């Protein structure tokens, strides 16, 4: 769910500092 | 909050301007 809830959807860069290693 | 959308190496942006340093995982290429 990173490219249907960002290229469909925003992802709050909270919802994307959970990607990190 | 911020409203930015983004798709593959828009991805690895995001990713990239999320974090950098501590490393990004972007499974599935294209």
């Amino acid at each position: 769910g990173i490219v249907e809830q960002c290229c469909t959807s925003i992802c709050s860069l909270y919802q994307l500092e959970n990607y990190c290693n | 909050f911020v409203n930015q959308h983004l798709c593959g190496s828009d991805l690895a942006e995001a990713l990239y301007l999320v974090c950098g340093e501590r490393g990004f995982f972007y499974t599935k290429p294209t």
